[PDB]
């Protein structure tokens, strides 16, 4: 009617004013970096300087960060350290009321995302004050982060999703492709903010095999509309989240195009493109004789070719030959001529260049001897043979010829010779007929713990293992671009390895680390701040009105599948309507699967896991609780003193997130006393909060 | 051989009942004489097979010095740790002591020639015997299942000729018990199976289901993983239970209820009755409960665990501390200096006790009182026999020397000129962890659990596992961390003595280890040791290249013979081929099923799908979490799935036999007797591999199918004649 359309119009900017309300009240009142706006904020800031940088999170958020610096008249010159006051010309307030406005947008998109969901009008606004009223969201979202960027693009996943749903009985429309489209975008940025947004991927993924499952079954489906069903579902939810996380790398790579802390996660061709380029020499490439190298391998682990001065215990007594992943004078290297000429002199009038196809003795400098394979077997690997160093210019034996082979060319010179940066080569023996490789394993202590050396027989030339490059030159010119999609790959790579490299170890008790058990049920909280009497003291927990009876409601609604799922079987039949079911599926189930796909991996998984990883799975667990007041009381509907207490039920607990938000309104809100008036609110013991 | 499906029309879709009729239990059981007949002469082939040679490879062969080793442990009851539950030990314990097995032989390493006082060939004869009554268990397994007879018997004939059972089952090894009680679960699930589940058979059925389940599980945690896969055929009966409309609601929670406690309460409790057996025959305390707690050690006989020691301590009293957590430990200081750092006198954790763990309680400030130890009482430790303190100065550690925290701690230091600020250390109590009392408050020895703060530094007293290989090699590191674990911070004192206390003061002794506490501590160590099992093994593999059988795993080289485990490969290969046409064939039925076409028409198909996704998912509960492990493992942990494996593609043959060629059956059975020829002929070609009988070389060259598996193949001679005229080495 016109009451309905009237809180249609003026209850969303109720909502939508007591979310700029509730995100921004005390946002320039701390004056101090917090939680992990020290690390946020500062890769904010290397986008600034354009400078390059290596972090664990794909850019979109960190990007939003540096358009969050943008519009705040901000240079990125001032990097983030932990716990420091802010300088003058950094404006935090529009940085804090940036991501706050994210989190202020996340709640009307949880109005409408309700609206989406059936949900009978008292259902959306106690899911709309349920994802409102919340210190966990409010605390959250009050920094420079991108855990507000992750919740607002789960939000808008989610709600693009269930919008998605609500025009699939008029497929191939307007509002169809819209949708599908629009569900592809917020999916893609929802990857490209932080690697955790392919949990919502596996939700909506999930929904479309069981779309395509479904669809099988339609007898007036032809093949024709069916084979269109699965083009516009891998392109609108497979490509374009793929092109939006590759556009977020193209303005990533494309960006920021200096140097920076974290380059060395490249290979060097990459490093060489770039402003900043200590790995670059601009006149000459390689020569004989008077050229000092530095041999780095491509492989994904691979270092420098180091020589130190202590022998092999296990050998033929020559000196160890390995690889040492630091700036070493070790680590210089050069070329000399094959067997049977005379070798390099000092007083040379003819600047040799190398040739591939070529024979070459390479000796080490600061040592002075031959690269030699010798007939005693590598000590870890015991298929193939061990690398030493034997000898000088006369002493050896015709194993000490190892022949230049070009592997891959970089252009824009002469493609015929060995280069510096732009000549992949692999390194082969002439009599024995080895190609130089290196395993990537790890040697016993006599070794000092570096890099095994093997020289096998055959691999192959598809191998990154083999393949070596000039770094280092040492007695106009710019490098190529590198491909885009390599780069893509490669720093995908880097970031998976500092994935792994994030595991903690036991014996080192992280104070700020949880396990995701306590995260619903609020055993901890989390301390983002230092807690002296001079600042405003913040605390990481959700109000435990909402997750409390969310929590429960998930346990709740998880043993309502079941129940439901048992009499479906029993032969019941349970919803009788396709409104109810509608209800069910969308409002009940996907977030459900949601709720468990945002939450069961940080269960299982081996990573140092904080409170503010259930950001994004507690939304789902509000819409469960949602349900669990829309199904619970549906049946309340139909009789009058059912009705009266329906709204006192659902006033009544959206009084008490009201009223619990309120009452843990100043671990949000700031807590500006001594950190000793605020332990009213210390409710239990691992509550760490006065 | 298997009836016509029972459906009935419910109010909106067609149900079927799960009630079988007593016809089913006759047509699948030895009701006549031809059968018992066959499983006589199964008996006899297989007691022939798994039986044949034995006592031939007289010296221990690969983990028969550990199980062989530790059934000598069960006999001389010197208390020992292995990663296992103890029942298929404990088991050959009572076989070697049934055969007058009295220790008294260390099972060293492999090729130790046995004396002729051990009865191996006794303890050999049970771990076949159970491999042999595991070929029998299959074929009523699978007749159970609901299978043709000849097809069973087949079947079952190919299962007794499969190389990798008859391996690892003739050995003193740890499979074949737990694959004997693994195929009793099975049996005795698949008796349930075709019992109408309100009966008495059907309650026999669940109890031996339970005695059989719950001792596999106590013999080998892979037979937990029976448990977790009869649970999910109890999740598929009981689900299809509901579905029964003509089964009211009192009885689905009857079979539900009874079902849970025979088929979790039986297994549990054999469980731990047989850790009873366990800690109530190993009662002798050797140098294997070396890394348990001295209140575990303190029910052991024979104990160099220190007993009535004094309870309240003061400030001057030579103490020991010992590290809570980290069971080999002391605080250990000796004239031995570091290799980095200032290159001062070591602090170490030293497991057994000397002079040099004793420490002297004195004030930052030796009187006539006996000032207590309070909570805050800074104190210096002071080594009484090397004349040093305990000092934490801010250098590199040892072998943690990559650590922004756990700053490293030494011992420097002169009594009466060189006492600083530095050598002090804050007495912290941890109330919680300390048990309640006079204890909670002031330091009682064996009773309260305090931590050591540097009063200069700020940080914590502190160790873990790992140990100093430069100077006072196999002892543990002591550092003085922030921010480290509070479990590996709490320190202990033990054995105690000031003169400024009577000699009648109130002593103090440990609680010695209730049954729940013994319980829960050793299965801490079992998943301890467990989970941090990593060492290089040449013969060790990946779960990835189990069921394509590549690189098997050795087992014993001496005298030109050798014993190696590859598995039947051409019964292998079809297990894991039917994997993969199972796979695409309930793929392209459920496809083919919802795109419009009617599947499972005939019964004996139906029947087919219900026991391949049963035996199927047998296979997948017994191999899917060996991928989740991160620990070394070899072949024969493939081998509890390889056994729902070969149950599957029993059900194969009898999808061959029974339905593709219905009309003509002597192709049916041609394919079974080829297949079950091929076998044969692979163990036949393979016999020499298993029982370490002789080779010739250029036989051996040839029968390396795969390059992958190697087994020393210049061991062998050129010709068998030369065996004859040979004598053999005893090591
Ligand atoms: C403080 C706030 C806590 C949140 C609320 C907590 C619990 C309540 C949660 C759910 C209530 C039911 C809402 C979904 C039902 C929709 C399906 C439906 O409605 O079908 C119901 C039947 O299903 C059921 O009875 C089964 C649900 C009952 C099981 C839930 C309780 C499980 C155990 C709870 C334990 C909680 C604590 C555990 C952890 C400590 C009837 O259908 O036909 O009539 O249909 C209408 C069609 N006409 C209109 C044509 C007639
Ligand atoms: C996916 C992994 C799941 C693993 C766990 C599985 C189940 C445990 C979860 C919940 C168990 C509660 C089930 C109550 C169902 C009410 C349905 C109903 O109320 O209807 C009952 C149906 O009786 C049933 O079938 C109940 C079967 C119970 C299954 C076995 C229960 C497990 C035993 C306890 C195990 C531990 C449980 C707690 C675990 C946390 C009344 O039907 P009727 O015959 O009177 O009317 C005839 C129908 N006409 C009128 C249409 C014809
Ligand atoms: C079939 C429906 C019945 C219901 C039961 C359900 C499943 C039963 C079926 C298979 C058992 C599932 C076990 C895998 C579960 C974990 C998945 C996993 O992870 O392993 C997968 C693959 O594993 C497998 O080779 C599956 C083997 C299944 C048996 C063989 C299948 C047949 C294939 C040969 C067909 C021959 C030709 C046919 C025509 C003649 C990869 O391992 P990964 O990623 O960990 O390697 C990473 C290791 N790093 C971390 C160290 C790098
Ligand atoms: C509830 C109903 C409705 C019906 C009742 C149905 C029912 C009977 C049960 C309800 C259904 C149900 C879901 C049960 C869950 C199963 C249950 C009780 C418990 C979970 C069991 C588990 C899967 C895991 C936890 C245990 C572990 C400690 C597993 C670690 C494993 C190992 C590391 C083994 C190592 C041994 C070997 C591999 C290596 C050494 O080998 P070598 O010899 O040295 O080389
Ligand atoms: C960045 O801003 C600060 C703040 O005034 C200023 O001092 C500095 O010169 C600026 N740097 C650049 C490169 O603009
Ligand atoms: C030290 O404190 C304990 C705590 O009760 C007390 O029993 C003991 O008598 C005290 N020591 C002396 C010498 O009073």
């Amino acid at each position: 009617s016109s009451l309905l359309r009237l809180e249609s119009v003026v209850m969303p900017v109720i909502f939508t004013a007591l979310a700029l309300f509730t995100r921004m009240y005390k946002i320039g009142i701390n004056n101090h970096v917090v939680w992990d706006e020290a690390h946020f904020g500062k890769f904010g800031s290397y986008y600034l300087r354009h400078e390059f940088y290596h972090d664990v999170h794909p850019p979109l958020g960190k990007m939003l960060v540096g358009l969050s610096g943008y519009l705040a008249g901000y240079n990125g010159s001032w990097d983030f350290p932990s716990g420091e006051i802010y300088p003058d010309y950094l404006d935090y307030v529009k940085m804090r009321l940036f991501n706050a406005s994210f989190s202020a947008l996340c709640v009307p998109l949880a109005y409408f995302t309700a609206k989406a969901i059936g949900f009978s009008l008292p259902t959306v606004w106690l899911m709309t004050v349920l994802v409102l009223f919340e210190n966990s969201y409010s605390t959250l979202g009050r920094f420079i982060l991108l855990d507000s960027m992750l919740l607002f693009f789960t939000v808008a996943s989610f709600f693009s999703f269930v919008m998605f749903h609500n025009q699939r009985s008029k497929p191939f429309s307007r509002k169809w492709w819209k949708w599908l489209l629009i569900t592809g975008i917020s999916l893609g940025c929802t990857i490209s903010v932080k690697m955790v947004g392919l949990f919502i991927i596996t939700m909506v993924g999930i929904y479309t095999v069981i779309d395509l499952w479904t669809f099988l079954a339609d007898k007036s489906m032809s093949w024709k509309t069916y084979i269109n069903h699965w083009l516009a579902r891998i392109f609108g939810l497979i490509i374009v989240p793929f092109c939006i996380f590759l556009l977020c790398f193209k303005i990533h790579f494309d960006l920021l195009s200096h140097s920076g802390t974290g380059d060395a996660n490249m290979p060097s061709l990459f490093q060489a493109r770039l402003v900043g380029s200590d790995v670059g020499q601009g006149p000459r490439d390689i020569a004989l004789g008077s050229s000092v190298v530095s041999i780095k391998n491509q492989a994904l682990g691979g270092s420098l070719l180091h020589s130190h001065i202590q022998t092999y215990p296990d050998g033929s007594n020559q000196q160890q030959v390995t690889c040492y992943g630091y700036k070493d004078a070790n680590n210089e290297w050069f070329f000399n001529r094959e067997r049977g000429l005379p070798s390099w002199s000092e007083n040379e009038t003819d600047i040799e260049y190398l040739k591939p196809g070529t024979s070459y003795r390479l000796v080490h400098k600061s040592t002075g001897r031959n690269l030699h394979t010798h007939p005693v077997a590598a000590p870890v690997s015991k298929t193939q043979w061990e690398v030493s160093g034997y000898g000088d210019n006369v002493v050896g034996d015709n194993k000490d010829n190892w022949v230049i082979e070009i592997m891959d060319q970089r252009g824009d010179e002469d493609p015929e010779k060995l280069h510096t940066l732009t000549t992949s080569f692999r390194i082969k023996n002439l009599e024995m007929g080895c190609y130089l490789a290196q395993t990537g394993n790890s040697l016993p202590e006599w070794g000092f713990r570096q890099q095994e050396v093997v020289c096998m027989k055959n691999p192959f030339k598809r191998d990154k293992r083999t393949w070596w490059n000039i770094e280092t030159h040492e007695n106009d010119f710019q490098y190529p671009k590198t491909n885009f999609l390599k780069d893509f790959i490669h720093l995908n790579l880097a970031m998976m390895a500092t994935n792994n490299a994030l595991v903690p170890d036991p014996d080192k008790f992280d104070y700020l680390a949880s396990s995701a058990w306590q995260w619903p049920t609020l055993n901890v909280g989390l301390r983002l701040c230092g807690w002296g009497d001079d600042n405003p003291k913040y605390f990481l927990l959700g109000t435990p009105a909402s997750t409390w009876a969310s929590s429960v409601a998930v346990l709740a609604f998880m043993a309502t599948v079941v129940i439901l799922l048992i009499r479906w079987q029993r032969q019941y039949v349970d919803l009788r309507n396709p409104s109810n079911w509608n209800v069910f599926l969308m409002g009940g189930f996907y977030p459900l699967l949601a709720w468990g796909l945002h939450y069961m991996p940080f269960v299982i998984m081996s990573r140092v896991t904080y409170v503010h990883h259930y950001l994004p799975a507690l939304y789902f667990a509000l819409i469960i609780l949602a349900y669990c007041f829309d199904a619970g009381l549906q049946k309340w509907s139909r009789s009058k003193c059912g009705r009266i207490m329906r709204f006192v039920l659902y006033a009544g607990f959206m009084a008490l997130v009201i009223g619990c938000f309120w009452y843990f309104s100043p671990i949000s809100f700031g807590m500006e006393g001594p950190s000793s008036n605020f332990r009213y609110l210390n409710w239990f013991s691992t509550w760490d909060i006065a | 051989p298997v009836p016509e499906l029972d459906i009935k029309q419910g109010p909106v879709r067609p149900f079927i009942v799960t009630d079988p009729s007593a016809e089913l239990a006759s047509l699948r059981t030895m009701v006549t004489l031809k059968e018992k007949l066959l499983v006589a002469c199964l008996a006899v082939f297989t007691a022939v097979i798994r039986l044949h040679g034995l006592a031939w490879p007289d010296s221990v062969v690969f983990d028969e010095v550990h199980f062989g080793g530790f059934a000598s442990q069960y006999i001389r009851g010197t208390y020992f740790m292995d990663v296992h539950p103890p029942l298929a030990k404990m088991l050959y314990a009572g076989v070697a002591s049934l055969g007058g097995f009295q220790g008294d032989f260390d099972f060293e390493n492999i090729g130790d020639s046995f004396p002729s006082t051990t009865p191996y060939v006794l303890m050999r004869f049970f771990s076949a015997s159970l491999g042999a009554l595991t070929v029998i268990l299959m074929y009523m397994t699978l007749r159970y299942s609901g299978v043709r007879m000849w097809v069973a018997l087949m079947s079952a004939i190919c299962f007794a000729v499969e190389n990798s059972y008859v391996t690892i089952s003739r050995y003193i090894l740890l499979d074949a018990p737990l694959m004997f009680f693994i195929a009793a679960a099975v049996y005795s699930f698949k008796k349930y199976e075709m019992y109408p589940a309100n009966s008495l058979n059907a309650y026999k059925s669940l109890l031996a289901t339970g005695i059989a389940l719950g001792m596999a599980s106590s013999s080998k945690w892979v037979g937990l993983f029976t448990v977790t896969w009869v649970g999910l055929l109890c999740i598929w009966r009981l689900w299809f239970m509901i579905g029964d409309l003509t089964k009211s609601s009192k009885s689905i929670f009857k079979v539900a209820f009874a079902k849970l406690a025979f088929l979790l309460g039986v297994p549990f409790a054999l469980y731990l009755v047989f850790f009873y057996i366990h800690f109530q025959s190993l009662t002798l305390d050797g140098d294997g409960a070396s890394f348990f707690s001295p209140e575990f050690r303190s029910t052991l006989k024979n104990n160099k665990i220190p007993q009535n020691v004094v309870a309240d301590v003061g400030i001057g009293s030579i103490i020991s501390l010992r590290h809570l957590s980290t069971m080999g430990g002391y605080l250990h200081s000796h004239s031995h200096n570091y290799p980095a750092g200032s290159e001062q006198q070591q602090s170490t954790l030293y497991p057994h006790m000397d002079a040099n763990n004793d420490w002297l309680l004195e004030l930052y400030n030796s009187l006539t009182t006996f000032q207590n130890l309070t909570d805050g009482t800074k104190v210096r430790l002071f080594h009484t026999v090397t004349r040093c303190r305990l000092h934490s100065h801010d250098h590199k550690p040892p072998v943690s020397e990559s650590s922004d925290w756990q700053k490293e701690v030494s011992c420097y230091g002169y009594s009466g000129f060189d006492g600083d600020a530095n050598d002090d250390w804050v007495v912290e109590i941890d109330k919680k962890n300390s048990a309640p009392g006079v204890a909670q408050e002031r330091v009682i020895a064996l009773d309260t659990k305090f931590r050591l703060r540097h009063a200069m530094t700020g940080c914590y007293l502190f160790s873990h596992e790992v140990k100093l290989p430069a100077w006072g090699f196999e002892q543990q590191e002591v550092t003085c961390a922030s921010s480290g674990r509070h479990d590996l911070t709490l320190w202990y004192v033990e054995n105690n003595s000031n003169p400024l206390l009577p000699e009648d003061t109130k002593r103090i002794s440990y609680k010695p280890a209730s049954f729940i506490s013994k319980f829960i501590e050793s299965h801490k160590k079992m998943w301890h040791i467990n989970k941090n099992l990593v060492e290089p093994h040449v013969y060790e593999s990946q779960p990835t290249s189990w069921p394509f059988l590549l690189r098997g795993i050795s087992y014993w080289g001496e005298n030109n013979r050798n014993v190696y485990l590859l598995g039947n490969a051409i019964v292998w290969w079809a297990v894991t081929a039917f994997i993969g046409i199972f796979g695409l064939i309930v793929i392209t039925e459920l496809f083919s099923w919802q795109l419009g076409k009617p599947i499972l028409k005939d019964s004996k198909v139906v029947n087919f799908h219900v026991q391949v996704i049963h035996y199927l998912l047998g296979f997948a509960v017994h191999y899917a979490p060996s991928f989740l492990m991160q620990r070394q493992m070899f072949l024969h942990h493939y081998l509890p799935a390889y056994y729902f494996g070969i149950l599957a593609l029993g059900h194969a043959l009898d999808i061959i036999v029974s339905y593709v060629f219905r009309s003509k059956r002597q192709m049916g059975y041609a394919v079974v007797i080829t297949f079950l020829a091929a076998s044969v002929y692979f163990f036949k070609s393979f016999s020499p591999i298993i029982y370490g009988t002789p080779w010739t070389q250029e036989l051996c060259q040839k029968s390396q199918w795969l390059s992958g598996w190697d087994y020393n193949c210049n061991t062998y001679f050129s010709s068998l004649e030369e065996y004859k005229n040979q004598t053999l080495t005893k090591r």
